[PDB]
């Protein structure tokens, strides 16, 4: 649900769109995520690993 | 995530793409206020072959009729 559950009712949303919102919040346009989605996922999976 | 009109991907400038079941609109995130997907609401950057989940629809040009 993103950050919506901390304010009012929880509202569902697909994870890639939430990640696009999170990128947009730091000054990078969302089209950067979608065109580099798979790669980014890998960099996350390694980071936890 | 994105709408492909003619070999090009369109992303919302500020808002999300929603659909009632037959047609597509663009709206805000904290309040329901649908609008018509024109060339102002959206910006184009892509090639319509890399986004995962792109859908087919038509955008509207406010200058062609005039
Ligand atoms: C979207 O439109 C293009 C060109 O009109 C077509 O090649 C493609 O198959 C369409 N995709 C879907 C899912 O209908």
């Amino acid at each position: 649900s993103g950050w919506t559950f901390g304010a009012g009712p929880a509202l569902q949303i697909p994870f890639p769109m939430q990640m696009a919102y999170r990128f947009n919040g730091i000054g990078v346009t969302q089209n950067v995520l979608y065109e580099n989605q798979k790669l980014i996922a890998n960099q996350f999976n390694s980071a936890i690993g | 995530p994105a709408i492909c009109h003619d070999g090009k991907a369109h992303f919302p400038r500020e808002g999300v793409f929603v659909s009632n079941g037959t047609h597509w609109f663009v709206t805000q995130r904290n309040f329901y206020e649908p609008q018509i997907i024109t060339t102002d609401n959206t910006f184009v950057s892509g090639n319509c072959d890399v986004v995962i989940g792109i859908v087919n629809n038509t955008v509207y040009d406010p200058l062609q009729p005039e």
